[PDB]
Protein backbone atom coordinates (compact mmCIF):
# COMPACT_ATOMS: atom_id res chain seq x y z
CA UNK A 1 0.00 0.00 0.00
CA UNK A 2 1.22 3.48 -1.07
CA UNK A 3 1.44 6.52 1.22
CA UNK A 4 -1.35 9.08 0.98
CA UNK A 5 0.30 12.38 1.96
CA UNK A 6 3.71 13.46 3.23
CA UNK A 7 4.25 15.08 6.63
CA UNK A 8 7.29 17.13 7.72
CA UNK A 9 7.83 17.89 11.41
CA UNK A 10 10.44 20.45 12.46
CA UNK A 11 10.59 22.20 15.86
CA UNK A 12 9.44 25.77 16.50
CA UNK A 13 12.80 27.38 17.53
CA UNK A 14 12.02 31.10 17.83
CA UNK A 15 15.36 32.35 16.43
CA UNK A 16 17.18 32.49 13.12
CA UNK A 17 20.63 30.86 13.08
CA UNK A 18 23.30 33.59 13.44
CA UNK A 19 25.41 33.12 10.31
CA UNK A 20 25.86 36.91 10.28
CA UNK A 21 28.48 36.73 13.01
CA UNK A 22 30.55 34.18 11.06
CA UNK A 23 30.01 35.35 7.43
CA UNK A 24 29.65 39.13 7.86
CA UNK A 25 32.59 39.37 10.26
CA UNK A 26 35.13 42.21 10.12
CA UNK A 27 37.99 40.17 11.64
CA UNK A 28 38.37 36.76 10.06
CA UNK A 29 40.92 34.64 11.89
CA UNK A 30 44.22 33.13 10.81
CA UNK A 31 45.04 29.55 9.91
CA UNK A 32 47.21 28.71 12.92
CA UNK A 33 44.51 30.16 15.20
CA UNK A 34 41.37 29.47 13.12
CA UNK A 35 38.22 30.63 14.90
CA UNK A 36 35.76 27.80 15.53
CA UNK A 37 32.18 28.72 16.40
CA UNK A 38 29.51 26.07 16.94
CA UNK A 39 26.07 27.13 15.72
CA UNK A 40 23.09 25.15 17.03
CA UNK A 41 19.51 25.16 18.38
CA UNK A 42 17.94 27.31 15.67
CA UNK A 43 16.36 27.29 12.22
CA UNK A 44 18.91 27.82 9.44
CA UNK A 45 18.48 29.31 5.95
CA UNK A 46 20.93 27.90 3.41
CA UNK A 47 19.12 29.57 0.48
CA UNK A 48 20.83 32.90 1.20
CA UNK B 1 50.47 66.86 9.88
CA UNK B 2 47.66 64.47 8.94
CA UNK B 3 44.21 65.91 8.22
CA UNK B 4 41.15 65.30 6.02
CA UNK B 5 39.61 68.48 4.64
CA UNK B 6 36.02 68.41 3.38
CA UNK B 7 33.63 70.35 1.19
CA UNK B 8 31.32 73.11 2.35
CA UNK B 9 27.73 73.05 3.58
CA UNK B 10 25.56 71.94 0.67
CA UNK B 11 21.94 72.95 0.06
CA UNK B 12 20.12 71.36 -2.88
CA UNK B 13 16.74 70.14 -4.08
CA UNK B 14 15.30 66.75 -3.06
CA UNK B 15 16.41 65.01 -6.24
CA UNK B 16 19.65 66.72 -7.22
CA UNK B 17 23.05 65.01 -7.45
CA UNK B 18 25.89 66.56 -5.43
CA UNK B 19 29.45 65.24 -5.04
CA UNK B 20 31.30 65.85 -1.75
CA UNK B 21 35.11 65.81 -1.52
CA UNK B 22 37.63 64.42 1.00
CA UNK B 23 41.18 65.56 0.21
CA UNK B 24 43.98 63.80 2.10
CA UNK B 25 47.52 64.87 2.95
CA UNK B 26 50.36 63.83 5.22
CA UNK B 27 50.23 60.03 5.21
CA UNK B 28 50.54 57.12 2.80
CA UNK B 29 47.26 57.46 0.89
CA UNK B 30 47.32 53.97 -0.64
CA UNK B 31 47.85 52.28 2.74
CA UNK B 32 44.67 53.04 4.71
CA UNK B 33 41.15 53.07 3.29
CA UNK B 34 38.56 55.85 3.08
CA UNK B 35 35.55 54.95 5.32
CA UNK B 36 32.46 57.20 5.49
CA UNK B 37 29.83 57.56 8.25
CA UNK B 38 26.55 59.48 8.48
CA UNK B 39 25.06 61.20 11.52
CA UNK B 40 21.58 62.63 11.87
CA UNK B 41 21.49 65.37 14.56
CA UNK B 42 18.94 63.40 16.59
CA UNK B 43 20.71 60.07 16.02
CA UNK B 44 24.20 58.55 16.08
CA UNK B 45 26.91 57.56 13.63
CA UNK B 46 25.91 55.15 10.85
CA UNK B 47 28.50 53.45 8.64
CA UNK B 48 27.65 53.41 4.92
CA UNK B 49 30.50 51.50 3.34
CA UNK B 50 34.04 51.92 2.05
CA UNK B 51 36.27 51.59 -1.01
CA UNK B 52 39.77 50.16 -1.47
CA UNK B 53 42.65 52.50 -2.42
CA UNK B 54 44.04 50.37 -5.27
CA UNK B 55 41.09 48.68 -7.04
CA UNK B 56 38.27 51.19 -6.55
CA UNK B 57 35.43 48.77 -5.78
CA UNK B 58 32.69 50.63 -3.79
CA UNK B 59 31.58 48.08 -1.18
CA UNK B 60 28.65 49.67 0.63
CA UNK B 61 27.00 48.75 3.92
CA UNK B 62 24.15 46.27 4.36
CA UNK B 63 21.51 49.03 4.58
CA UNK B 64 22.75 51.72 2.17
CA UNK B 65 23.20 49.47 -0.87
CA UNK B 66 21.55 51.86 -3.31
CA UNK B 67 21.97 55.48 -4.30
CA UNK B 68 25.28 56.09 -2.49
CA UNK B 69 28.24 55.95 -4.91
CA UNK B 70 31.94 56.18 -3.99
CA UNK B 71 34.07 57.71 -6.77
CA UNK B 72 37.85 57.25 -6.79
CA UNK B 73 40.41 59.54 -8.45
CA UNK B 74 43.85 58.26 -7.51
CA UNK B 75 47.30 59.99 -7.52
CA UNK B 76 45.75 63.27 -6.27
CA UNK B 77 44.64 61.95 -2.81
CA UNK B 78 40.87 62.39 -3.08
CA UNK B 79 38.05 60.31 -1.60
CA UNK B 80 34.99 61.63 -3.48
CA UNK B 81 31.50 60.54 -2.51
CA UNK B 82 28.40 61.47 -4.51
CA UNK B 83 24.77 61.23 -3.46
CA UNK B 84 22.09 61.07 -6.16
CA UNK B 85 18.26 61.15 -5.96
CA UNK B 86 18.33 62.90 -2.59
CA UNK B 87 15.42 62.52 -0.16
CA UNK B 88 14.13 64.78 2.65
CA UNK B 89 14.97 62.18 5.35
CA UNK B 90 18.71 62.53 4.60
CA UNK B 91 19.23 65.64 6.75
CA UNK B 92 22.59 64.48 8.12
CA UNK B 93 26.30 65.24 8.11
CA UNK B 94 28.75 63.16 6.07
CA UNK B 95 32.04 62.48 7.86
CA UNK B 96 35.06 61.20 5.96
CA UNK B 97 37.40 58.76 7.69
CA UNK B 98 40.86 57.39 6.99
CA UNK B 99 40.40 53.79 8.09
CA UNK B 100 42.65 50.77 7.65
CA UNK B 101 41.80 47.31 6.38
CA UNK B 102 42.98 45.46 9.51
CA UNK B 103 42.70 47.64 12.65
CA UNK B 104 39.12 48.82 11.79
CA UNK B 105 38.95 51.65 14.34
CA UNK B 106 38.30 54.97 12.66
CA UNK B 107 40.15 58.06 13.91
CA UNK B 108 37.39 59.75 11.86
CA UNK B 109 38.17 63.39 11.04
CA UNK B 110 35.78 65.69 9.19
CA UNK B 111 34.80 69.26 10.05
CA UNK B 112 31.19 68.69 9.00
CA UNK B 113 29.41 68.73 5.64
CA UNK B 114 26.05 70.26 6.61
CA UNK B 115 23.88 68.70 3.93
CA UNK B 116 20.60 70.50 4.58
CA UNK B 117 17.67 69.67 2.30
CA UNK B 118 14.13 71.05 2.22
CA UNK C 1 21.15 44.28 12.91
CA UNK C 2 23.20 44.27 16.12
CA UNK C 3 21.22 46.33 18.65
CA UNK C 4 23.73 48.26 20.79
CA UNK C 5 22.02 49.77 23.84
CA UNK C 6 23.53 51.62 26.80
CA UNK C 7 22.18 52.71 30.19
CA UNK C 8 21.41 55.15 31.86
CA UNK C 9 20.19 57.53 29.13
CA UNK C 10 20.72 60.78 31.08
CA UNK C 11 22.58 60.54 34.41
CA UNK C 12 24.06 63.42 36.38
CA UNK C 13 27.36 63.66 38.25
CA UNK C 14 29.34 66.25 40.20
CA UNK C 15 32.89 67.53 40.36
CA UNK C 16 35.66 65.05 41.13
CA UNK C 17 33.44 61.99 41.59
CA UNK C 18 33.65 58.46 40.13
CA UNK C 19 30.94 57.36 37.70
CA UNK C 20 30.27 54.09 35.84
CA UNK C 21 28.43 53.83 32.51
CA UNK C 22 27.74 50.55 30.70
CA UNK C 23 26.95 49.29 27.20
CA UNK C 24 24.78 46.18 26.84
CA UNK C 25 24.97 43.96 23.75
CA UNK C 26 22.36 41.71 22.17
CA UNK C 27 24.78 39.48 20.24
CA UNK C 28 28.43 38.59 20.80
CA UNK C 29 30.91 41.46 20.43
CA UNK C 30 33.25 39.52 22.75
CA UNK C 31 36.29 41.80 22.64
CA UNK C 32 35.49 44.30 19.85
CA UNK C 33 33.59 47.17 21.50
CA UNK C 34 35.25 50.57 21.18
CA UNK C 35 34.60 53.79 23.09
CA UNK C 36 34.12 57.29 21.66
CA UNK C 37 32.77 60.57 22.97
CA UNK C 38 31.31 63.55 21.13
CA UNK C 39 31.27 67.16 22.26
CA UNK C 40 28.54 69.34 20.67
CA UNK C 41 29.77 70.66 17.34
CA UNK C 42 32.89 68.48 17.33
CA UNK C 43 34.17 65.55 15.28
CA UNK C 44 34.80 62.57 17.62
CA UNK C 45 37.99 61.16 19.10
CA UNK C 46 38.98 57.74 20.45
CA UNK C 47 38.91 56.89 24.14
CA UNK C 48 39.34 53.10 24.54
CA UNK C 49 40.15 50.74 21.65
CA UNK C 50 39.77 46.92 21.90
CA UNK C 51 37.78 47.45 25.19
CA UNK C 52 40.86 47.45 27.49
CA UNK C 53 43.68 49.31 25.73
CA UNK C 54 44.08 53.09 25.68
CA UNK C 55 45.28 55.16 22.74
CA UNK C 56 48.45 57.21 23.23
CA UNK C 57 47.80 60.92 23.61
CA UNK C 58 44.50 60.91 25.54
CA UNK C 59 44.21 62.20 29.14
CA UNK C 60 44.24 58.97 31.16
CA UNK C 61 41.63 59.84 33.78
CA UNK C 62 39.63 56.77 32.70
CA UNK C 63 40.11 53.09 31.87
CA UNK C 64 37.93 50.55 30.10
CA UNK C 65 37.15 46.97 31.13
CA UNK C 66 34.78 44.09 30.49
CA UNK C 67 34.26 41.06 28.25
CA UNK C 68 31.44 39.01 26.78
CA UNK C 69 28.34 41.16 26.30
CA UNK C 70 28.89 43.57 29.23
CA UNK C 71 31.36 46.43 28.79
CA UNK C 72 32.13 49.63 30.68
CA UNK C 73 34.63 52.38 31.33
CA UNK C 74 35.12 54.08 34.69
CA UNK C 75 35.95 57.78 34.99
CA UNK C 76 38.24 57.78 38.03
CA UNK C 77 38.42 61.61 38.11
CA UNK C 78 35.60 63.57 36.50
CA UNK C 79 35.98 67.17 35.32
CA UNK C 80 33.15 69.63 34.52
CA UNK C 81 34.46 70.83 31.13
CA UNK C 82 33.68 67.60 29.18
CA UNK C 83 29.84 67.54 28.80
CA UNK C 84 30.40 64.68 26.37
CA UNK C 85 27.99 62.20 24.76
CA UNK C 86 29.68 58.82 25.08
CA UNK C 87 29.44 56.53 22.04
CA UNK C 88 29.76 52.76 21.65
CA UNK C 89 31.19 51.13 18.51
CA UNK C 90 31.66 47.45 17.71
CA UNK C 91 34.35 46.25 15.33
CA UNK C 92 33.22 42.61 15.05
CA UNK C 93 30.28 42.31 12.63
CA UNK C 94 29.17 44.32 9.63
CA UNK C 95 27.51 46.85 9.71
CA UNK C 96 29.42 48.96 12.25
CA UNK C 97 26.59 50.25 14.44
CA UNK C 98 26.82 52.91 17.13
CA UNK C 99 25.05 53.72 20.40
CA UNK C 100 22.52 56.46 21.10
CA UNK C 101 24.59 58.08 23.84
CA UNK C 102 24.96 58.75 27.57
CA UNK C 103 24.90 62.51 28.09
CA UNK C 104 26.79 63.59 31.21
CA UNK C 105 25.24 66.53 33.03
CA UNK C 106 25.95 68.76 36.02
CA UNK C 107 23.47 69.27 38.87
CA UNK D 1 38.24 16.36 55.01
CA UNK D 2 40.21 17.46 51.94
CA UNK D 3 40.23 16.93 48.17
CA UNK D 4 43.38 16.70 46.03
CA UNK D 5 43.73 17.25 42.30
CA UNK D 6 43.41 14.17 40.05
CA UNK D 7 44.25 13.26 36.43
CA UNK D 8 41.23 12.89 34.15
CA UNK D 9 42.66 10.47 31.51
CA UNK D 10 39.92 9.42 29.05
CA UNK D 11 36.98 9.78 31.45
CA UNK D 12 36.25 9.06 35.10
CA UNK D 13 33.57 7.48 37.30
CA UNK D 14 32.63 9.44 40.42
CA UNK D 15 30.76 8.09 43.44
CA UNK D 16 30.08 9.44 46.92
CA UNK D 17 28.19 8.35 50.02
CA UNK D 18 25.44 17.44 50.82
CA UNK D 19 29.13 17.83 51.67
CA UNK D 20 30.36 17.86 48.06
CA UNK D 21 29.08 20.78 45.99
CA UNK D 22 30.72 20.39 42.58
CA UNK D 23 33.82 19.77 40.50
CA UNK D 24 36.49 21.80 38.71
CA UNK D 25 37.80 20.57 35.35
CA UNK D 26 40.73 21.94 33.37
CA UNK D 27 44.22 21.46 31.98
CA UNK D 28 46.53 24.15 33.40
CA UNK D 29 44.16 26.70 35.10
CA UNK D 30 45.35 29.93 36.84
CA UNK D 31 43.57 31.96 34.08
CA UNK D 32 45.90 30.74 31.30
CA UNK D 33 43.62 27.95 30.02
CA UNK D 34 39.81 27.97 30.04
CA UNK D 35 38.48 25.70 32.78
CA UNK D 36 35.11 24.02 33.25
CA UNK D 37 33.58 24.57 36.70
CA UNK D 38 30.35 23.21 38.23
CA UNK D 39 28.84 24.42 41.52
CA UNK D 40 25.59 22.93 42.84
CA UNK D 41 24.35 25.57 45.29
CA UNK D 42 21.02 27.16 46.35
CA UNK D 43 18.94 24.69 44.24
CA UNK D 44 20.18 26.06 40.90
CA UNK D 45 23.35 24.49 39.52
CA UNK D 46 25.58 26.87 37.54
CA UNK D 47 28.11 25.70 34.94
CA UNK D 48 30.76 28.20 33.87
CA UNK D 49 33.59 27.74 31.38
CA UNK D 50 35.07 31.03 32.57
CA UNK D 51 38.87 31.20 32.51
CA UNK D 52 39.20 30.96 36.27
CA UNK D 53 42.22 31.40 38.52
CA UNK D 54 42.51 28.71 41.19
CA UNK D 55 43.48 29.05 44.82
CA UNK D 56 46.08 26.92 46.58
CA UNK D 57 43.15 25.06 48.17
CA UNK D 58 39.84 25.82 46.42
CA UNK D 59 36.86 25.27 48.71
CA UNK D 60 33.35 26.56 49.31
CA UNK D 61 32.38 28.68 52.31
CA UNK D 62 28.39 33.78 49.11
CA UNK D 63 31.00 31.75 47.21
CA UNK D 64 34.79 31.98 47.14
CA UNK D 65 36.01 29.16 44.86
CA UNK D 66 34.38 30.55 41.69
CA UNK D 67 35.61 34.13 42.11
CA UNK D 68 37.42 36.32 39.52
CA UNK D 69 34.85 35.45 36.84
CA UNK D 70 36.24 36.98 33.64
CA UNK D 71 35.96 36.54 29.79
CA UNK D 72 33.36 33.79 29.98
CA UNK D 73 32.35 31.71 26.97
CA UNK D 74 29.50 29.42 28.06
CA UNK D 75 26.92 29.57 30.87
CA UNK D 76 24.23 27.11 31.93
CA UNK D 77 21.57 27.12 34.67
CA UNK D 78 19.21 24.24 35.48
CA UNK D 79 17.64 22.54 38.51
CA UNK D 80 19.43 19.75 40.43
CA UNK D 81 18.05 16.54 41.92
CA UNK D 82 18.53 15.10 45.40
CA UNK D 83 22.65 5.94 53.49
CA UNK D 84 22.27 7.19 49.91
CA UNK D 85 24.97 6.89 47.24
CA UNK D 86 25.24 9.27 44.27
CA UNK D 87 27.08 8.04 41.17
CA UNK D 88 28.49 10.26 38.42
CA UNK D 89 30.20 9.56 35.09
CA UNK D 90 32.17 12.29 33.30
CA UNK D 91 33.45 11.79 29.75
CA UNK D 92 34.79 13.81 26.82
CA UNK D 93 34.19 12.50 23.28
CA UNK D 94 33.81 14.58 20.05
CA UNK D 95 33.66 17.85 21.99
CA UNK D 96 30.76 16.66 24.16
CA UNK D 97 30.99 16.65 27.97
CA UNK D 98 28.32 14.13 28.99
CA UNK D 99 27.07 13.75 32.57
CA UNK D 100 25.41 10.51 33.73
CA UNK D 101 23.80 10.24 37.16
CA UNK D 102 21.69 7.94 39.33
CA UNK D 103 21.17 8.13 43.10
CA UNK D 104 20.28 4.85 44.83
CA UNK D 105 20.15 4.19 48.59
CA UNK D 106 22.39 1.72 50.41
CA UNK D 107 22.66 0.01 53.80
CA UNK D 108 26.43 -0.27 54.18
CA UNK D 109 29.49 1.97 54.51
CA UNK D 110 32.36 -0.53 54.13
CA UNK D 111 32.43 -0.47 50.33
CA UNK D 112 30.49 -0.27 47.10
CA UNK D 113 27.53 -2.69 46.74
CA UNK D 114 27.43 -5.67 44.38
CA UNK D 115 24.09 -4.55 42.93
CA UNK D 116 23.24 -2.99 39.59
CA UNK D 117 22.18 0.56 38.73
CA UNK D 118 22.00 2.01 35.22
CA UNK D 119 23.06 5.66 35.20
CA UNK D 120 20.80 7.80 33.03
CA UNK D 121 22.27 10.89 31.33
CA UNK D 122 21.10 14.15 32.86
CA UNK D 123 22.76 16.88 30.76
CA UNK D 124 25.26 17.10 27.88
CA UNK D 125 27.74 20.00 27.88
CA UNK D 126 28.78 21.11 24.33
CA UNK D 127 32.06 22.97 24.82
CA UNK D 128 35.02 20.97 23.51
CA UNK D 129 37.78 21.90 25.97
CA UNK D 130 40.92 19.79 26.47
CA UNK D 131 40.58 18.45 30.03
CA UNK D 132 43.29 16.38 31.71
CA UNK D 133 43.24 17.30 35.45
CA UNK D 134 40.29 17.70 37.78
CA UNK D 135 39.55 18.58 41.39
CA UNK D 136 36.32 18.09 43.34
CA UNK D 137 34.95 20.42 46.00
CA UNK D 138 31.77 16.28 59.32
CA UNK D 139 34.16 14.68 56.85
CA UNK D 140 32.92 12.77 53.80
CA UNK D 141 34.26 10.02 51.55
CA UNK D 142 34.16 9.66 47.78
CA UNK D 143 35.25 7.16 45.12
CA UNK D 144 36.98 8.03 41.83
CA UNK D 145 37.37 5.49 39.02
CA UNK D 146 38.61 5.60 35.43
CA UNK D 147 36.90 4.73 32.16
C1 LIG E 1 25.35 39.67 5.42
O1 LIG E 1 25.24 40.86 4.62
C2 LIG E 1 24.49 40.69 3.41
C3 LIG E 1 24.65 41.96 2.62
O2 LIG E 1 23.80 42.99 3.10
C4 LIG E 1 23.03 40.35 3.74
O3 LIG E 1 22.39 39.95 2.54
C5 LIG E 1 21.22 40.65 2.01
O4 LIG E 1 21.71 41.49 0.93
C6 LIG E 1 20.66 42.11 0.17
C7 LIG E 1 21.31 42.78 -1.01
O5 LIG E 1 22.59 42.22 -1.27
C8 LIG E 1 19.88 43.08 1.06
O6 LIG E 1 18.49 42.80 0.93
C9 LIG E 1 17.68 43.92 1.34
O7 LIG E 1 16.33 43.50 1.54
C10 LIG E 1 15.40 44.53 1.99
C11 LIG E 1 14.06 43.87 2.25
O8 LIG E 1 13.88 42.85 1.27
C12 LIG E 1 15.33 45.65 0.92
O9 LIG E 1 14.49 46.69 1.37
C13 LIG E 1 16.76 46.19 0.64
O10 LIG E 1 16.71 47.18 -0.38
C14 LIG E 1 17.77 45.07 0.29
O11 LIG E 1 17.44 44.59 -1.00
C15 LIG E 1 20.30 42.98 2.53
O12 LIG E 1 21.56 43.62 2.73
C16 LIG E 1 20.39 41.51 3.01
N1 LIG E 1 19.05 40.96 3.19
C17 LIG E 1 18.41 40.79 4.36
C18 LIG E 1 19.14 41.21 5.61
O13 LIG E 1 17.28 40.32 4.41
C19 LIG E 1 22.95 39.14 4.67
O14 LIG E 1 21.62 39.00 5.17
C20 LIG E 1 23.93 39.21 5.86
N2 LIG E 1 23.94 37.95 6.61
C21 LIG E 1 24.32 36.73 6.19
C22 LIG E 1 24.16 35.63 7.20
O15 LIG E 1 24.77 36.50 5.07
C1 LIG F 1 45.59 37.95 30.37
C2 LIG F 1 45.11 37.41 29.06
O1 LIG F 1 45.33 36.26 28.71
N1 LIG F 1 44.42 38.27 28.30
C3 LIG F 1 43.88 37.91 26.99
C4 LIG F 1 44.32 38.93 25.93
O2 LIG F 1 45.74 38.93 25.84
C5 LIG F 1 43.72 38.60 24.57
O3 LIG F 1 44.04 39.62 23.63
C6 LIG F 1 42.19 38.48 24.68
C7 LIG F 1 41.55 38.00 23.40
O4 LIG F 1 40.23 38.49 23.27
O5 LIG F 1 41.84 37.52 25.70
C8 LIG F 1 42.35 37.82 27.03
C1 LIG G 1 4.94 25.73 17.06
O1 LIG G 1 4.36 26.44 15.91
C2 LIG G 1 2.98 26.13 15.61
C3 LIG G 1 2.62 26.93 14.38
O2 LIG G 1 3.67 26.93 13.42
C4 LIG G 1 2.11 26.46 16.82
O3 LIG G 1 0.76 26.10 16.53
C5 LIG G 1 2.61 25.69 18.04
O4 LIG G 1 1.82 26.03 19.18
C6 LIG G 1 4.08 25.99 18.32
N1 LIG G 1 4.55 25.20 19.45
C7 LIG G 1 4.85 25.67 20.67
C8 LIG G 1 4.69 27.15 20.89
O5 LIG G 1 5.24 24.93 21.57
Amino acid sequence: VQPTESIVRFPNITNLCPFGEVFNATRFASVYAWNRKRISNCVADYSV
Amino acid sequence: QVQLVQSGSELKKPGASVKVSCKASGYTFTDYGMNWVRQAPGQGLEWMGWINTYSGEPTYADDFRGRFVFSLDTSVSTAYLQICSLKAEDTAVYYCARGGNWDWYFDVWGQGTLVTVS
Amino acid sequence: DIQMTQSPSSLSASVGDRVTITCRASQSVSNFLHWYQQKPGKAPKLLIYYASQSISGVPSRFSGSGSGTDFTLTISSLQPEDFATYYCQQSNTWPLTFGQGTKLEIK
Amino acid sequence: FDNPVLPFNDGVYFASTNIIRGWIFGTTLDSKTQSLLIVNNATNVVIKVCEFQFCNDPFLHEFRVYSSANNCTFEYVSQPFLKNLREFVFKNIDGYFKIYSKHTPINLVRGLPQGFSALEPLVDLPIGINITRFQTLGAAAYYVGYL
